[PDB]
């Protein structure tokens, strides 16, 4: 059976990894201590799945899970809270200090003396799986250890594991809001090493996440255990054709060759249709084509930006539950009629269905409820383009006063390697000119 | 052996499309008061066996461009011009030695002219660069006949018998000094620490020095070996030896017993640096020193990146060096240098470019 | 986990620290005897950044009191906490600095730090990690102007990468308690540039503001002017202790607050601050605390933040938030006082969100900014150090202890230089 | 099992016995009357090492107490444990030394030996097999230094392979409480050299700065002060009476904690050391006694370590322990002190674990060194020699007992050669 490697690097990954793995054992029947007691009335199913799971003889079932953060604060909660008993107690704590949001502390001083307790770890969790290697990592840019340890894992797992699987879903910064300050130095260090060896760069907003809690959620009041709980259900929209019988399972690699059309470009940009409240559940029908309207919007996407500035490239429309696969194409030239949303010349198929017939359930203790269906656009655009120059002007606005700079030279980097990953992202962003530009004869 | 070859089909045809202007070290170097100049290191022997690939243009006399091999969205082969707008650009093949000439030329004038003439060495490991000061230029067994310092140490008492200085009732005398650890070691002691402080005119006031003579040009040499027997700092087999000393090479010039300063040089050496994260700490005591360097080396170019805009305002105090050489940035008749030093490798081109990144704050100029 | 050594010099820092360690242990619920009687576990789960353990459940708080020249003592021990210090710890001499600088930082302190720098190494290496160095002191006076600087020089020197916080009450520029308060001044901020990672700039005058303009008091006494302070303190290591949904290391702080290396003076600031019975007519939310936080009364440094620009600043929030409305309340200040700010810098503020509030509020939040804005106050300091100096005034008590002239020329020039590069930064440059 | 004589010289030395023989009759539960009443059965197991049987239940110490030279005498048979020696042990004579040497060692010791010898040979063949000759005394004086001295040139004569250690009261070298004090520790030293297996170099103002500066103390009496050095001692024959994981001989002692056979002049020290009523604020672990025990003002030697090279060290631990603790604790002083020591031996410390504490204590231990820091010491006392040997001060006290001028000029250049083979390893070689 196919399986699925998860590393929550940083508190960023954490926080959600306390909703991803609560999500998992809600969906296959299992309790906070590994045992699965609603099969035993069943008696079928090995619903505890090879896809993120593995069973003791007592029947206990634990993870594919491993997470690092540099610092023992944030663990502790685990370790104490509901989820004490669930895991592996092979949690890599290990932080004599906190990265203390900069890169160099971070790939170059600190992530030595660590990185190879992380490494041991998942060879001896990796032996423990039969075919195919999905890394699933979860950090955010800003942070110490989302960007430094970060850069690091990926040039060790590239060597370790070949050509297999890497899904890396990166919390991209706001171009608005940001909670810290040396939070663009951060999420530039880690694209010399992100464009590289990462397979599939996904990318969120909390800015985007805010507005949808108000409008489509309406709630005056987001806080992370509500916000994590929608990139949480992002995954298990996912893994689903992973785990569950579907019209059309779509596996991981399935993504890649289609997502991807450029080895450097990918960058798929997650939707979702939370109108959920759930007093609008009713008013409201949500058929195929109400939820495939609501990709359109501009307000309904997960970053900050237009679509309208651009092109697409490709697209991918997962459905979950009572599906009907001649209601998916009716929904498709619909959006296939309407000019504004434009494509490239060089992909006139576009599209990619996967259908699960299995629905998302209720994450109990708010906020929404048990939808009909579902759907995750995953579609790269041109129009990301911009969103970088709504970093690199920030980047380069304290780079000429030299701002920031004694607390990343002095700790193993030379002021050299931000040029590096300035032209970096001067030629990245300049390729995306490349793409939407057709060549005409 | 044998690289993909294509890499240098890529490169010549930028060089069969243009003019270019190559540099020699057979010409009238002018006058500035402020530069940097370049000058790389022969491709070895052993590089010609293993097939490294050039990586430089040298098409003009002020300009260099790199040839970096890069990739497009469809694995297709792209080569870059970095495009370097310099004030000297001198080739690994016209190594003369008149460089420190026709760089010792414009500051042997300034401290007899009554002025601060400073200068530092900046390089890469293996690019050398102690074959560029410390000589001796052979390149062989380094030959005590061509110390590249003695090329104007010789003037130090040549163009001292210079008649139109021979007018000047002028004494011999220099410091060295020793900035490491965030303190300043003597030299001469020179086991001890001194502290230097500042004057009404805003001077600098060195406490407890020794100040040292010499009527001989490996007499000064001397007190280099003497300075250097200090053979410190952090010593060991690695970089090379690794006794990094950011060797101060300070000139004293006054009357023969006047207190009272008519001009000054200071011309430093690079530390022992570590190859990014090839090295290891180990140990609270190495974590401290690579990063009090690559801080102390960041903000020279600053107050440079002030002086050489120019500007007004100058944080001198941040590296005491800069308190030391506070003092040389102020000075109208006050000269000041650096030099460039590069190895011919293509991994080399990742650290060579890292170099140059470094000097680049002149914001100088390509009109092409 | 990571453990902080606590250092006090001056009359002024252990008084301040006398009603601060009773604020740590209540914030845990530690008796005077070490008898832990909290509530709930979770203070329990970051005891030893403080305290370490003794022999039967006891808790022992590694403060090094420096700063017990023998009259400032017997008060500490004849305190509410005088029962809970490890005795061994009161590391002191006789015949004190005099508000000297020489007499504390020449003359017996050279009779008193080999005493005091191996107690430093006594509680360091019973730590499984350091990084906190909190020296708790004044400038103005005697021992927390000499002696305090003293082992700023020294423990910098066996610990070169550690964070060094110096929560320092400055002088204030009309209330003047001391003569020769401009010259100690001088001297010891010309350590401070050269040695420390940040400071909290305070004054006394600020905190007469808010004791009687704000909080509505009749007599404020210094129990009660440095209970402000300690307020300050626990607010920052509040997220070393206690988890929060975005924590805040002090190097998380001391990455994001500095800009340059000189350039790390830093003024606090704190909410919710109220005068009432017990029927306050307000509500707290997150733009109740917001307003109060950037009020040009409600600083702890004495200067108008309006005449300066904000480099940048540090809100360090705890109880239940929600962190939208704490990031649009951080951008909405952005947005309607941009011309106050740093412009040429992309983000001028970051937040910190702990998820524990203190005992009595439900809410609370802690400010840090750092401004051109203190430019004003050395300004306000140099001027009056320069009219004493060419008269030459007061040297034949610092000249017959060890000192020189040319020393207070490279001492102002330090300070000098400060104020000529905040004028660089407040300029719209 | 092996057994121990004990022999006692000098007014000091029995002073010594007298607290510190009640200490194992404590050690065990023994009254007054020798009758055994100890709470377990595990201190019983090795009665023999010092305590004989006698007819009803009794335990009998074998002392021979050869100082009670008769003022001294009574005072012993006047204590606590008067009733508890076998009163044919009390060896003694008439009319002694008083501070001279020849009248210890040339004149009175001939009156006296052969009935003090015998005895020796008395207790020895009531020992099923010998290895323990400690005597316990000073130098400087008059008993202790030629009466003293005479019986270890005769016992090594009559037990050429047996343990000789001699836990000799050093002079002291600002305190002189002697005005011939260096005459008698010159000559004294010259037969200690040739003729044992160690000492226990001990000064007094090490155990005045001990009680003072750590214990705290107001008035340290004389009993106070020996109950130190009584500490030591039981200490080291711990594991010669008590089961331990990693035992310990005094054998294993003189063979580890020797290089060469002249070089066993041996520091003790002893932890834990503190001032409380019973509240005291720290907690006892292996790193809580190893930093105590290594400290410069924790010996009882009077020099500082740091000055000198450790060429051995031994811990030998007492109470329940961890050994992976022990192991890296010794470890760790090893690491970060590797410039302190001698760097061309392997290994530089070895440890010795009993199980078994004493009774108020949970754990303790018992620190032994050998350093060239005792190159200080006879430095100290061979130039204050060498001052009243010039002007030829005090001849005509000795030259009138049966000495020769020859005699000291051999007897300083023994003691001149310990301090000039002290500088060879010293020194970095
Ligand atoms: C009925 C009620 O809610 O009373 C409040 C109260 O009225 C006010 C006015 C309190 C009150 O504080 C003061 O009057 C005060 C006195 C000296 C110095 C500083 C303040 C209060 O005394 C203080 C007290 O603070 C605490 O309990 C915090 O945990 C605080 N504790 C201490 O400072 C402390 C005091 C004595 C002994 C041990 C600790 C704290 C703050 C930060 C970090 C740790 C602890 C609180 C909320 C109140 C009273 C009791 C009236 C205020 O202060 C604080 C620190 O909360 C003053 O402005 C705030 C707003 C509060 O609403
Ligand atoms: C409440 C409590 O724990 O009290 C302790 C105590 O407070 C301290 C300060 C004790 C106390 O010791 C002294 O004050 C002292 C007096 C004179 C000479 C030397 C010491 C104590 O008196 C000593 C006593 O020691 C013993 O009981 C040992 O077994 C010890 N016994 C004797 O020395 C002894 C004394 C009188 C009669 C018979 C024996 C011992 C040590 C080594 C080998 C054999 C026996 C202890 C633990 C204490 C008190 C009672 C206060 C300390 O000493 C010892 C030897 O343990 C001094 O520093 C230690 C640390 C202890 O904690
Ligand atoms: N969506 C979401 N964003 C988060 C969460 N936690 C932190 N962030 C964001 O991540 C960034 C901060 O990075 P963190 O992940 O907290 O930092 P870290 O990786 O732990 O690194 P250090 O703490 O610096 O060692 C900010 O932009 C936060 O808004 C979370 O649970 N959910
Ligand atoms: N400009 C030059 N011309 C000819 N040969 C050179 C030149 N520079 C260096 N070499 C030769 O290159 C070799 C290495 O030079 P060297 O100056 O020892 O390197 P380095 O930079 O000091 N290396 P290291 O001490 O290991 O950090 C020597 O054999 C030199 O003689
Ligand atoms: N905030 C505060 N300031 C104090 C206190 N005691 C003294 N000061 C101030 O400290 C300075 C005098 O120094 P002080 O600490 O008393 O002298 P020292 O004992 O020689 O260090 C003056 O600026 C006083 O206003 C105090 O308890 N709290
Ligand atoms: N530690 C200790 N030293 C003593 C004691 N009595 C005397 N001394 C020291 O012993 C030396 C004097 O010798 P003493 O034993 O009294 O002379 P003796 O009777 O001739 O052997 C001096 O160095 C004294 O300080 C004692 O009870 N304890
Ligand atoms: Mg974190
Ligand atoms: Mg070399």
């Amino acid at each position: 059976m196919r399986e699925c490697i998860s590393i929550h690097v940083g508190q960023a990954g954490v926080q959600i990894g306390n909703a991803c793995w609560e999500l998992y054992c809600l969906e296959h029947g299992i309790q906070p201590d590994g045992q699965m007691p609603s099969d035993k009335t069943i008696g079928g199913g090995d619903d505890s799945f090879n896809t993120f799971f593995s069973e003791t003889g007592a029947g206990k079932h634990v993870p594919r899970a491993v997470f690092v953060d540099l610092e023992p604060t944030v663990i502790d909660e685990v370790r104490t809270g509901t989820y004490r008993q669930l895991f592996h107690p092979e949690q890599l704590i290990t932080g004599k200090e906190d990265a203390a949001n900069n890169y160099a502390r971070g790939h170059y001083t600190i992530g030595k003396e660590i990185i190879d307790l992380v490494l041991d770890r998942i060879r001896k969790l990796a032996d423990q799986c039969t075919g195919l290697q999905g890394f699933l990592v979860f950090h955010s840019f800003g942070g110490g250890t989302g960007s430094g340890f970060t850069s690091l894992l990926m040039e060790r797992l590239s060597v370790d594991y070949g050509k297999k699987s890497k899904l890396e879903f990166s919390i991209y910064p706001a171009p608005q809001v940001s909670t810290a300050v040396v939070e663009p130095y951060n999420s530039i260090l880690t694209t010399h090493t992100t464009l590289e060896h990462s397979d599939c760069a996904f990318m969120v907003d909390n800015e985007a996440i805010y507005d949808i809690c108000r409008r489509n959620l309406d709630i005056e009041r987001p806080t992370y255990t509500n916000l994590n709980r929608l990139i949480s259900q992002i995954v298990s929209s996912i893994t689903a054709s992973l785990r569950f019988d579907g019209a059309l399972n779509v596996d991981l690699t399935e993504f890649q060759t289609n997502l991807v059309p450029y080895p450097r470009i990918h960058f798929p940009l997650a939707t979702y249709a939370p109108v959920i409240s759930a007093e609008k559940a009713y008013h409201e029908q949500l058929s195929v084509a109400e939820i495939t309207n609501a990709c359109f919007e501009p307000a309904n996407q997960m970053v900050k930006c237009d679509p309208r500035h651009g092109k697409y490239m490709a697209c991918c429309l997962l459905y979950r539950g009572d599906v009907v696969p001649k209601d998916v194409n009716a929904a498709i030239a619909t959006i296939k009629t309407k000019r504004s949303i434009q494509f490239v010349d060089w992909c006139p198929t576009g599209f990619k269905v996967g259908i699960n017939y299995q629905p998302p359930t209720v994450v109990p203790g708010g906020d929404l409820a048990k939808v009909q269906r579902a759907v995750c656009m995953l579609s790269n655009t041109t129009a990301i383009a911009e969103a970088w120059a709504r970093l690199d002007h920030k980047f380069d606005l304290m780079y000429a006063k030299r701002a920031f700079v004694h607390w990343y030279v002095g700790e193993g980097m030379e002021e050299g390697e931000f040029s590096e990953a300035r032209e970096d992202m001067a030629a990245l962003e300049k390729d995306y000119e490349e793409v939407g530009v057709d060549s005409v004869e | 052996g044998n690289p993909n070859w294509e890499t240098a089909q890529m490169i010549r045809e930028y060089q069969s499309t243009l003019e270019f202007v190559p540099l020699l070290d057979g010409q009238a170097v002018d006058d500035h008061q402020i530069t940097v100049c370049v000058r790389k290191r022969p491709i070895s022997r052993k590089e010609v066996n293993r097939k490294e690939i050039d990586v430089i243009s040298v098409p003009r006399k002020d300009m260099l461009i790199v040839h970096e091999p890069r990739s497009k969205v469809d694995l297709t082969k792209f080569l870059e011009n970095h495009k370097f707008r310099f004030d000297y650009a001198f080739n690994d093949t016209c190594d003369n030695a008149m460089v420190y000439k026709y760089t010792a030329k414009p500051l042997v004038k300034t401290i007899f002219e009554g002025g601060m003439a400073t200068c530092f060495a900046y390089g890469q490991t293996g690019s050398g660069k102690t074959h560029t000061m410390g000589g001796e230029f052979n390149g062989k067994v380094q030959d005590c006949k061509n110390g590249i310092y003695a090329m104007a140490a010789k003037d130090v008492f040549v163009t001292l018998n210079m008649p139109r200085y021979r007018a000047m009732n002028l004494v011999v005398s220099a410091s060295f000094f020793e900035i490491y650890s965030g303190k300043v070691f003597d030299l001469l002691s020179d086991k001890q620490k001194l502290r230097v402080l500042e004057d009404g005119k805003q001077q600098v006031q060195v406490v407890g020095l020794t100040e040292k003579v010499v009527d001989g040009v490996e007499e000064v040499l001397k007190l280099i070996q003497h300075g250097n027997a200090a053979r410190t700092s952090g010593q060991t087999s690695a970089n090379s030896n690794s006794s990094r000393s950011h060797a101060v090479f300070q000139i004293v010039l006054r009357p023969q017993g006047s207190t009272k300063i008519h001009g000054k040089f200071s011309f430093i050496d690079l530390a022992g640096n570590e190859r990014g994260v090839d090295t290891s700490s180990a140990d609270r005591q190495t974590r401290m020193e690579g990063a009090e360097i690559n801080k102390s080396l960041l903000a020279l170019k600053e107050c440079i990146r002030a002086l050489g805009k120019q500007s007004a305002h100058l944080p001198f105090r941040v590296s005491k060096l800069t308190q030391v050489l506070r003092d040389s940035f102020i000075g109208e008749k006050s000269k000041t240098c650096m030099i460039a030093m590069i190895s011919p490798g293509l991994s080399s081109c990742e650290h060579t470019l890292n170099t140059l990144r470094y000097a680049d704050r002149v914001k100088e100029l390509v009109v092409k | 986990m990571r453990e902080i050594v606590h250092i006090q010099a001056g009359q002024c820092g252990n008084q301040i620290g006398a009603k601060f360690w009773e604020v740590i242990s209540d914030e845990h619920g530690i008796d005077p005897t070490g008898s832990y009687h909290g509530d709930s576990d979770l203070q329990l789960e970051r005891i030893n950044v403080y305290y370490n353990e003794a022999t039967g459940n006891k808790y022992v708080p590694r403060a090094i009191l420096v700063d017990l020249e023998p009259g400032t003592m017997d008060s500490v021990r004849s305190g509410p906490f005088g029962q809970i210090f490890r005795p061994d710890n009161f590391v002191f001499g006789q015949s004190g600095a005099g508000n000297n600088w020489a007499k504390g930082h020449y003359t017996e302190g050279a009779e008193l730090v080999d005493s005091v720098l191996d107690v430093v190494r006594k509680e360091s290496e019973s730590c499984d990690c350091l990084q906190g160095f909190q020296l708790t002191h004044s400038l103005g006076g005697g021992t927390g102007s000499g002696m305090g600087t003293l082992l700023i020089s020294k423990i910098r020197e066996e610990y070169p990468d550690r964070i060094m916080n110096t929560f320092s009450v400055m002088p204030s520029p009309k209330v003047s308690d001391t003569v020769v308060e401009p010259y100690n001044a001088t001297l010891s901020v010309h350590q401070l540039v050269e040695n420390t990672d940040e400071t909290y700039c305070i004054d006394n005058e600020a905190l007469y503001d808010i004791c009687f303009r704000t909080l509505k008091l009749t007599t404020p006494t210094y129990g009660d002017l440095n209970h402000l302070v300690s307020a300050t303190m626990s607010g920052v290591t509040t997220c070393l202790r206690f988890p929060g949904q975005l924590n805040a290391d002090l190097r998380k702080l001391a990455v994001n607050m500095v800009p340059f290396p000189r350039l790390h003076f830093f003024m606090p600031g704190f909410a919710p601050l109220t005068s009432r019975g017990s029927q306050q007519y307000r509500a707290l939310t997150v733009p109740e605390l917001t307003q109060q936080m950037f009020d040009s009364k409600n600083m702890m440094a004495a200067c108008d933040p309006r005449h300066g620009r904000y480099l940048t600043v540090a809100a360090i929030f705890r109880g239940r938030m929600s962190m939208k409305e704490v990031d649009e309340q951080m951008l909405n200040v952005q947005n309607k006082n941009s011309s106050y700010f740093v412009e040429w810098i992309p983000n001028n503020v970051k937040t910190a969100v702990c998820d524990i509030p203190p005992r009595g509020l439900k809410m609370s939040a802690t400010f840090i900014g750092n401004s051109t804005a203190i430019q004003e106050l050395f300004k306000r300091i140099s001027e009056q150090f320069t009219a004493m100096f060419r008269r030459k005034a007061f040297l034949h008590w610092y000249t017959g202890e060890g000192m020189d002239e040319m020393e207070f020329t490279e001492a102002e020039s330090n300070m000098n230089d400060l104020v000529s590069e905040y004028q660089q930064y407040q300029d719209a440059t």
